[PDB]
């Protein structure tokens, strides 16, 4: 999932907004 | 904005600055 | 209790500490 | 919610995972 | 707006997760 | 500056970035 | 509770975390 | 000890508390 | 001086950071 | 202790090494 | 003072409490 | 650079405080 791209690899913050409510 | 990279805490300080307000759900692969 | 108040960025961190694996949702409007 | 129980008040940690999934 | 205060360490903690790898300048008495 | 902007005032994180370099 | 995978200065926010008020002793091997 | 062991493997929280005062 | 107020998870860290690898201990009641 | 002389008052790095052991 | 192995957010932390007041510029080479 | 020394490396507070302003 999101947890473990952004760790594993890279993540971008607009990708993190997808998991805001 | 720059790409992140974000391992555990580092991850949910991130969620809590992008959502703020509207919260977030934190829910790891497992 | 003596219990510490928990805000912002801590009150996340302290529940990534506590849930971890299990995730958890952070919900200031609830 | 969490905010009002462990920012405005004080909570446990035994608390805090009443909000984990 | 309903955009929270960011101060101190939360202040530069939020500048590395925008800025990263451009960089930032953090300087209270600018 | 930056203290004032987003810490005695409120800032979003595109304001943030006026303090990238 | 969960397991907790913690190095650095995140060993020391848990530990802040568990003993809150009664404090603690951050003692590394070396 | 405990700072080791929580970085190279995993620890809980209840053996943290060992730790407190 | 204009030295700035440490607290909480903060001052537990900037303690991790002076001390590091000689260990610290924190003591609120102390 | 500490709290007193760093958080309710405020203490340099130089002061917060009286607490290193 | 211990010398510091410190990466990411972590470095960001340690040059805000070394710096306070004064304000730092964090400069990655990228 | 510094930032780079104290990731990969190992780097001293007194270094660091050659980025403060
Ligand atoms: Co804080
Ligand atoms: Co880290």
């Amino acid at each position: 999932g999101i947890v473990e791209q952004c760790c594993t690899s890279i993540c971008s913050l607009y990708q993190l907004e997808n998991y805001c409510n | 904005f720059v790409n992140q990279h974000l391992c555990g805490s580092h991850l949910v300080e991130a969620l809590y600055l992008v959502c703020g307000e509207r919260g977030f759900f934190y829910t790891p692969k497992a």
